[PDB]
């Protein structure tokens, strides 16, 4: 239920969620191929808990945004983010995901905050891997309520928890 | 010369008692949207005094859009790692450790802190 | 007409057209420092050389194009690899002694040095051989750096170049000699005697000088040309609407231009117009303000509207005022008149409406006047239509408009000869103090107020004027087709004004009123105009009102309920007023202005923080509906659709409309209200003390009074109470004192008192 | 295309829009939610533009939190657009200067920019 | 006009701070005229058809996308192989969908 | 050869001189110009003790009346240069090793520049 | 080789050859001509269709006779039966109000895609096309993109305290048009060419 309702029991949750993110592969644009290489035999995401990758969104909690989000490919995404479990996670990489990059146009989303509850943002182009294994660190310290923005806030551990989405 | 547009200046003159910049000109206001900077080096190749020139950290994830653009105080030499790394050395009492290291920085780069080939 | 051939193509072409010109007019292209738009070219950038051939007969050394005139059937060769030689090297000689300050160049991308030496310099030199930029490596010329001229101009004696452009505008347009060289040779440096730059036309050279020597103070160290976000639009400080370019960005009006539209102005604007833009984003009203607690309180939409219902439901509409500003859009004028036909009510008027009206008279086209005759002038139009002065410079010169090549306005214009003479026999004028003019004008005679409509008399014939007035008769009657130009003294006082309308209709002539109201010919061409009870702007008569500016304190004194549409808080208002909100600048709105000369002139918004106003459009139509009656207007479509229904012609198109009402009323005369360029609500920055308020007094008055010399002297009118440095001068009459009145109360006697 | 409403007025633009929307079906219409300041949705204000493909509808910079009051109006209004039958949400992120303008440029310049820069949005973010 | 001056004599002459300035904020002026030239892609033939107005900048840009006519033989490779096969006939083709839609 | 270094040096000295009547007869000093290739110098090193290269005596009215130059690091013919505007007055010095400052063959004597700009003061200058 | 023949069968019907001095051939067929000559071309051996450009020269400085103008693209292998390896353009002007080009889809099939993406960037629409459906922009996009009458669609850039950019208001660089920030353009500026 939700994770909650006891000092332990959230804390002992929240660390599962945290290490055991197990990511929903949505590969845009040349964003993926740095996203792959995240996982390459010379740096690889398959250490923190991410080996096995669930193309499947019915099984996998973090969905990784990586390339420019094109308009007709966004409703799609948004019945993709609906269609993971209620425990799920969202990290824009890329800046075309993140901000508009460098393609400011009719074609493409200038940040995908807009469809999806954006957990983590990452800038670079492309993220070097290696900033990507810090976005799902980051994202790791905040699922787990151990996050702190500028301003001094806490950030709730699943963002995607606060829209009332329909 | 931004090709992506994320480079704001917002200028004002010299004072001649306490200069901040080498001629009659400075940078009142230097914001640069990391989220929009697509990472050319066409600034670096314009920048006629080698003021602004690309660095060296990656580890610059942080949660909120707003907070992605860095400011002025936030990328002068002076300053040692990245936002969410200083934010977690003020947050954690932890000093910050950059996770990268390099043979050598440029002279382009001349006070540059970083890691030096095993030096220290 | 005559034939050229510019290196491949041939032009016809009218035979006063130079080389130049007619190069550019076949498309082709050459740098261009000496010459200028209507300024007199001589060749000393030597930077026009062409090839001329006139026979192929090549002449033996290169001649000067923008001063070499066209002959018949005449060869002109821009492409020749020596011609490209001696250009590049031409442009290697001016490039010589610049300081190296591009990058903290305030003028930026747009120096035309720049431009002409990327099109030009650095023939191809005959591989991958290594190219040298630069072949002088001695030290650099190097002189005083950054030396403000004036508190609105820089000057960085180091940039120059040497042209002549500014110091030939000085002599030839304003006619006031207040910038020259020091030295000769390679040390020759800018300087004055004359610092406060007192032309009222200094600005100018500021767009001018190809380099950034002399620069807008006001704009320095914003942002670089390019950065700018251009709207172009027209100034509504005073009727003769100038038209302007508005350079905003991040929200802020960081600097105004002048935009070149030779119907009106060339390419000129006043100091006035073009430094007096501090006070649109410094301070401002962004916040509906409603007075509850005997106190004004920031509040909502919702509730100014629901305090507005109140407060007038029971609002008859005999009672209601309708007082817009002088700077009114027609769109604003059309919506008030037509409401007043629904909302009967005899007072409605406008901040600047003259008691006679200046839509009596004939406009006058400013071409027209290049082609007039004589120009018969009473008033100052320095102070109440500035530009004319400069318009006046190409008249009085024997100046006439020039043909209209396929480029717009020549390049180098040969009419136009250096240090032309300016003629004292082509126009009369008549003003209350020695004219600025007077210069040019020898026919002058200094009157006292309350005097003119007598020289309008013996103009006529009707009886017997001074030796200067019988002079200005007689010069009216040889003229053939001779201009009239009259003045806020003669538009506010109503017998002055039917004598004029007499002359100038007796005698075939045009008529330039100079309005202290910008839109006025609009808003009375759009109906707006008090009616039987006549409360006029001034008048304190309705008892519900809406004003749009800050009226007499008296006017607003026991009124039951009185709304005003301001843009910036008048302490008038937080003690008199019910109900506030912001007002737009004529910077930030969008619609259509009249000219004096019947010319309609468009405004587009300005991208300013203007904060959450509404145009007095929507303000109205939000009035209108607490009172019953349905506005017909809200948007500004369907306003452009009634104003064309109402007969008003496109933009820049000429609207013909006369008037046949008078509403005089007496004027108790004391002190006078002296026309004034400025505008009191400029006094910000760098305009806080030259807009301050003057008061100007015979010496002998001011021993009278005792009225030092320097003195800050405040002294009250029913248009508020305002403090004055006092300003002795020796043409001033006797038993007069002349206060410098810094609002659109131009021409107006009104009674008064000197507090200490 | 209509314009009803005016600035800075939630409630009285919201009922002129319960009333003048009546039952027409949003199937196949389009609806914008024109908005400055892409990130800031706390102090946000929108606009809203309804193209239904046969008639089109106008509500100036009368929404959002930015005015008080201004986001319960909108989520009644984004209940009320999903009610319907809306499923394509829109955001067009404009800078302020232009906002207020292009509430009077004519309809096809408006409606073209407008449909150009869009920006599908998530209606959850509203509600 | 072509290569933007050498970073060394910012300091030294005035037409390398214009021609620095110029070509950074402005960039060049190439001739009216159209242009384009065919290489060997990883996925065949690739061209640009530029075409230049005398502008700053160029005033069309279209690409000859080879994935992108190379796609249309996919219902006929694909036609009567099995369903799994349909993946790797895909893959026979190496195709880029960055360069496709484009 | 290097003696550029001590002339730049001397250079310092020369505007040490300049500052300290500026501080005596209360008028204001400016620094006019600093050294391209200093603030141009993105990587490159720089070995000039200062950075300045030109400056000036202004009145109230900031009209100067007493202006200074020296060459840069770069140029041919190092020197420094002085003078008077408005007066047709050039001064050429050089810096003689063992004599010191020369105007030609006359050593420059902090006094004789000091008599210089005292004669400035009281006929250039406006207020 | 074959590109030789076309020449000599082109030049006798009349139709202007338009050519740079890179080594690039155009050549200019009208519209009724266009179809049968192309077949033609087929049957001359032109086996290989690279491109279908699509041009809008709205905003080109001097104007041209209409606004569109397609481009298509022929070779012929030089590995194949008969290689000759001649590769040149073939350009058709098409009119703003009346966007008709036949389709070359009985030629070759290549055309299916490429020709869509014109009617879904240009208003042209392609007549003899098996399925003119729309390809690239999303389904519900009203207009065709690559034409100056439609807007780009930019979005200002985002920063600390209120301010802002506006690219098309931003930008430095000129188009053809642009007369520049100085009173005009010329010289190097109005274009510029290195001779070798
Ligand atoms: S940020 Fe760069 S690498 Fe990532 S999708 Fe955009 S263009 Fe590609
Ligand atoms: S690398 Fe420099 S020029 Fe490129 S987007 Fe970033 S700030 Fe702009
Ligand atoms: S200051 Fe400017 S306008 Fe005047 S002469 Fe020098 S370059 Fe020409
Ligand atoms: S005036 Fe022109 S050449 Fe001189 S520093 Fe300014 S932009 Fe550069
Ligand atoms: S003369 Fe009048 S219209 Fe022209 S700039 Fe000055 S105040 Fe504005
Ligand atoms: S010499 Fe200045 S252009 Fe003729």
């Amino acid at each position: 239920r939700e994770g909650i309702l006891f000092t332990t029991l959230e804390k002992l949750v929240a660390w599962g969620r945290s290490n055991s993110l197990w990511p929903a592969t949505f590969g845009l644009a040349c964003c993926a191929i740095e996203m792959m290489a995240s996982t390459d035999a010379r740096n690889d995401l398959a250490r923190f808990g991410s080996e096995v990758f669930r193309a499947s969104p019915r099984q996998a909690d973090v969905m990784i945004v990586a390339g420019r989000l094109s308009k007709k490919m966004a409703p799609v995404m948004r019945r993709v983010w609906e269609q993971m479990p209620d425990p799920k996670w969202v990290i824009s990489m890329g800046a075309c995901a993140s901000s508009g990059g460098m393609f400011n146009n009719y074609a493409i989303v200038q940040n995908v905050d807009s469809v999806v509850p954006v957990d983590v943002y990452v800038p670079g182009c492309p993220p070097r891997p290696e900033a990507l294994i810090y976005a799902v660190m980051q994202l790791q310290k905040k699922v787990r309520g151990q996050a702190y923005n500028e301003r001094g806030e806490r950030l709730p551990p699943v963002a995607a928890w606060k829209r009332t989405r329909g | 010369a931004c090709p992506a547009y994320a480079i704001y200046v917002e200028p004002a003159e010299n004072d001649p008692e306490n200069p901040v910049s080498a001629g009659e000109r400075y940078a009142k206001v230097y914001e640069i949207n990391m989220l929009r900077c697509i990472f050319c080096g066409l600034c670096e190749e314009a920048c006629p005094t080698g003021a602004i020139v690309l660095g060296y950290d990656f580890e610059m994830a942080d949660y909120e859009y707003s907070d992605l653009v860095y400011g002025k105080e936030d990328m002068l030499v002076d300053v040692v790692g990245t936002k969410p790394q200083r934010r977690e050395a003020k947050r954690t009492g932890k000093p910050v450790k950059v996770g990268y290291v390099v043979p050598y920085v440029r002279p382009e780069l001349e006070g540059f802190k970083a890691p030096t080939e095993g030096g220290k | 007409m005559v034939r050229v051939k510019v290196n491949d193509r041939i032009v016809e072409v009218p035979p006063g057209t130079s080389v130049m010109d007619a190069v550019f007019h076949a498309g082709y292209d050459v740098p261009l420092f000496c010459s200028e738009k209507h300024l007199s070219p001589i060749g000393a950038c030597r930077m026009c050389l062409v090839r001329i051939g006139l026979p192929i007969q090549w002449q033996p050394k290169l001649a000067a194009s923008c001063v070499t005139a066209v002959a018949d059937g005449m060869v002109v060769d821009t492409l020749s690899d020596v011609v490209r030689e001696a250009q590049a090297g031409m442009v290697e000689f001016t490039l010589l002694n610049h300081p190296l300050d591009c990058p903290t160049c305030d003028k930026g991308g747009a120096c035309e040095l720049q431009d002409r030496t990327v099109e030009y310099g650095l023939y191809e030199k005959y591989p991958l051989e290594l190219p040298v930029y630069t072949r002088f490596e001695f030290t650099r010329r190097h002189v005083d750096k950054h030396h403000p001229l004036s508190p609105f101009v820089i000057l960085d004696r180091e940039r120059c170049i040497h042209c002549k452009r500014c110091v030939r505008y000085f002599e030839e347009v304003p006619g006031d000699e207040v910038l020259d060289f020091i030295e000769r040779g390679v040390h020759t440096f800018i300087g004055t005697m004359d610092f406060g730059l007192p032309s009222g036309f200094s600005g100018n050279i500021t767009d001018i000088c190809p380099v950034g020597a002399l620069l807008d103070l006001t704009a320095r160290f914003r942002a670089r040309n390019w950065e700018m976000e251009e709207t172009p639009t027209t100034c509504a400080l005073c009727p003769v609407g100038c038209g302007i370019t508005a350079d905003t960005r991040s929200g802020e009006l960081l600097r105004i231009r002048a935009r070149e539209v030779p119907e009106v102005n060339e390419i000129w604007i006043c100091d006035a117009g073009r430094f007096g833009h501090e006070w649109a984003d410094q301070n401002r009203l962004k916040t509906p303000l409603v007075r509850k607690e005997g106190r004004l309180v920031e509040a909502t939409w919702e509730e100014a509207f629901l305090a507005l219902k109140e407060g007038l439901k029971e609002a008859r509409g005999e009672e209601v005022g309708l007082y817009l500003a002088h700077d009114a859009t027609l769109e604003e004028g059309l919506l008030a008149s037509e409401l007043a036909k629904a909302l009967k009510t005899p007072h409605l008027d406008f901040q600047g409406r003259t008691a006679a009206p200046a839509s009596l008279f004939p406009p006058a086209s400013l071409e027209d006047l290049l082609q007039a005759d004589f120009a018969l002038v009473l008033g100052d139009p320095t102070e109440e239509a500035p530009i004319l002065h400069l318009r006046l410079s190409e008249f009085v010169r024997d100046l006439k408009p020039p043909h209209r090549y396929n480029h717009g306005t020549p390049f180098a214009d040969l009419q136009i000869k250096e240090r032309m003479p300016r003629r004292t026999d082509k126009m009369a004028l008549f003003a209350p103090y020695r004219a600025p003019l007077m210069k040019w004008a020898a026919i002058h005679e200094v009157h006292r107020p309350g005097e003119e409509r007598e020289i309008l008399l013996a103009l006529l014939g009707d009886k017997e004027g001074s030796e200067m007035v019988a002079k200005a008769k007689e010069a009216w009657e040889k003229a053939k087709n001779p201009v009239l130009i009259l003045g806020a003294g003669v538009l506010q006082d109503t017998v002055a004004a039917e004598r004029a309308r007499l002359l100038a209709e007796r005698k075939g002539a045009k008529v330039l009123a100079m309005t202290p109201a910008a839109n006025a010919r609009g808003l009375e061409a759009m109906g707006v105009l008090p009616g039987a009870k006549g409360a006029s702007w001034d008048e304190p008569g309705a008892l519900y009102a809406y004003y749009g500016f800050v009226p007499p304190e008296e006017a607003l004194k026991g009124k039951r309920f009185v709304v005003m549409h301001l843009s910036h808080l008048h302490p008038l208002a937080e003690r008199y007023a019910h109900v506030v909100l912001p007002a737009p600048t004529f910077y930030e709105k969008r619609g259509h202005l009249v000219n004096l000369e019947g010319r309609v002139l468009p405004l587009s918004p300005a991208p300013i923080e203007n904060g959450e106003a509404e145009g007095a459009l929507q303000v109205l139509a939000l009035l209108a509906e607490a009172l019953g009656v349905r506005p017909p207007f809200r948007l500004h479509l369907e306003a452009q659709k009634a104003l064309k229904a109402r007969k008003v012609p496109e933009a820049m198109g000429r609207l013909s409309f006369r008037l046949k009402e008078l509403r005089p009323k007496e004027r108790k005369g004391a002190f006078y209200l002296r026309p004034t360029m400025w505008k009191a609500h400029q006094a910000v920055g760098k305009a806080q003390e030259a807009a301050r308020a003057e008061l100007w007094a015979h010496p002998e008055t001011a021993r009278a009074e005792a009225l030092p010399e320097g003195a800050q002297v405040a002294v009250e009118t029913p248009f508020g109470r305002v403090e004055a440095r006092v300003v002795h001068r020796e043409d001033v009459p006797k038993g007069h004192l002349y206060l410098s009145a810094l609002g659109p109360a131009a021409g107006l006697r009104v009674e008064g008192r000197v507090l200490v | 295309m209509v314009r009803v409403g005016m600035r800075a007025a939630p409630r009285v633009s919201l009922e002129a829009l319960k009333a003048a929307l009546g039952g027409l079906k949003l199937s196949e219409a389009k609806v914008y939610l024109i908005t400055d300041w892409q990130d800031k949705r706390d102090q946000a204000r929108y606009a809203l533009l309804l193209h239904t493909g046969k008639k089109d509808l106008l509500v100036p910079d009368a929404f959002g939190p930015a005015f008080p009051g201004g986001e319960e109006a909108l989520s009644e209004l984004v209940g009320l657009l999903l009610a319907q039958g809306a499923r394509r949400f829109y955001e067009a992120v404009v800078s302020p200067g232009e906002m207020t303008a292009l509430l009077d440029l004519p309809p096809e310049e408006l409606l073209k920019r407008v449909m150009a820069i869009a920006n599908p949005t998530d209606p959850g973010i509203y509600l | 006009q072509i290569t933007p001056p050498p970073r060394h004599l910012l300091e030294t002459s005035m037409e390398a701070v214009i021609y620095h300035f110029k070509h950074y904020t402005e960039g060049f002026h190439p001739p009216k005229g159209e242009v384009y030239v065919p290489t060997e892609s990883a996925r065949g033939e690739l061209g640009y058809y530029i075409v230049s107005d005398g502008g700053s900048m160029p005033y069309r840009v279209k690409v000859r996308a080879p994935s992108f006519v190379n796609l249309q033989s996919l219902p006929y490779a694909c036609k009567g192989e099995q369903v799994p096969d349909m993946v790797a006939i895909i893959a026979s083709l190496d195709p880029v969908m960055g360069d496709v839609d484009r | 050869a290097s003696s550029e270094r001590e002339l730049y040096e001397a250079w310092v000295e020369l505007l040490s001189w300049m500052r300290e009547y500026a501080q005596a007869k209360g008028v204001r000093f400016e620094k006019e110009a600093d050294f391209p290739d200093f603030i141009y110098r993105m990587e490159r090193p720089y070995d000039l003790p200062t950075t300045i290269m030109t400056a000036s005596l202004s009145d109230g009215l900031g009209e100067p009346f007493l202006l200074a130059d020296v060459s840069p690091r770069h140029a041919k013919l190092k020197r420094i240069g002085l003078r008077l505007p408005r007066a047709h007055i050039h001064l050429h010095a050089h810096y003689e090793p063992g004599k010191g400052l020369v105007t030609g063959k006359i050593p420059l004597t902090k006094e004789r520049f000091f008599a210089l700009a005292d004669r400035a003061r009281e006929a250039l200058a406006f207020a | 080789m074959r590109l030789e023949r076309v020449l000599e069968e082109a030049r006798a019907k009349g139709y202007p050859i338009e050519d740079n001095g890179l080594g690039n051939l155009w050549v200019v067929l009208p519209r009724e001509r266009f179809k049968e000559e192309m077949a033609h071309y087929k049957a001359m051996g032109f086996n290989f269709l690279a491109d279908i450009v699509g041009l809008d020269y709205l905003t080109y400085p001097d104007p041209r006779p209409e606004r569109f103008a397609v481009v298509y693209e022929l070779v012929s292998l030089p590995g194949w039966k008969d290689g000759d390896g001649s590769r040149f353009f073939v350009r058709v002007y098409v009119p703003e109000e009346d966007p008709r080009l036949p389709t070359v889809t009985d030629l070759w099939g290549s055309a299916n895609f490429l020709e869509r993406e014109v009617y879904d960037l240009f208003g042209i629409v392609f007549e003899g096309h098996p399925d003119l459906r729309k390809i690239l922009t999303p389904e519900d996009l009203e207009g065709h993109p690559l034409r100056k009458d439609y807007p780009l669609g930019e979005t200002p850039t985002l920063f600390r305290e209120g301010r802002y950019i506006i690219p098309a208001e931003f930008r430095a660089a000129l188009t053809g048009k642009d007369p520049g920030l100085t009173f005009y353009k010329g010289g190097s500026r109005k274009g510029y060419r290195s001779l070798w």
